[PDB]
């Protein structure tokens, strides 16, 4: 009803913070803004009032949990999904290339400039250790997204 | 062929990434 299993709720959930500064339990436009920003696009201040209008959960300017994703949950419905993944990646991608690091996740929420301590990460770093090197390319980045 | 077979200790994060590759879909022109 409001957790569900660990992956199923691993990214609403987590993204569920991401724009809740205030947190009412809904997503306001102040929020949605502060988020898209980090994607490269263009940093409008109606932007973030103008993409919850048609993605209207209570329209005032708030969006709830089940219609943020409605888009990538989209994705889900039509089989635009091959062409999106690798888009998708240059999200954080701004090389255009993508290299093996797990230190990645530590970029990501930097990226917005999240705060994180040495130990949190030691943890989520580890969360990722492979091979006994610890670094991951486009091939778990793009699984991370491919995989449910 | 060739065997490894994963084993499961930690949590995946699954979100510090995805939490991206959702608002990609946006404006995706």
């Amino acid at each position: 009803a409001d957790q569900l299993t660990e992956e199923q709720i691993a990214e609403f959930k987590e993204a569920f913070s991401l724009f809740d500064k205030d947190g009412d339990g809904t997503i306001t436009t102040k929020e949605l803004g502060t988020v898209m920003r980090s994607l490269g696009q263009n940093p409008t201040e109606a932007e973030l009032q103008d993409m919850i209008n048609e993605v209207d959960a209570d329209g005032n300017g708030t969006i709830d949990f089940p219609e943020f994703l409605t888009m990538m949950a989209r994705k889900m419905k039509d089989t635009d999904s091959e062409e999106e993944i690798r888009e998708a990646f240059r999200v954080f991608a701004k090389d255009g290339n993508g290299y093996i690091s797990a230190a990645e996740l530590r970029h990501v929420m930097t990226n917005l400039g999240e705060k994180l301590t040495d130990e949190e990460v030691d943890e989520m770093i580890r969360e990722a250790a492979i091979d006994g090197d610890g670094q991951v390319n486009y091939e778990e980045f793009v699984q991370m997204m491919t995989a449910k | 062929a060739g065997h490894m077979r994963p084993k499961r200790r930690e949590i995946p994060l699954k979100v510090l990434v995805k939490a991206v590759l959702f608002a990609c879909m946006l404006m995706r022109k």
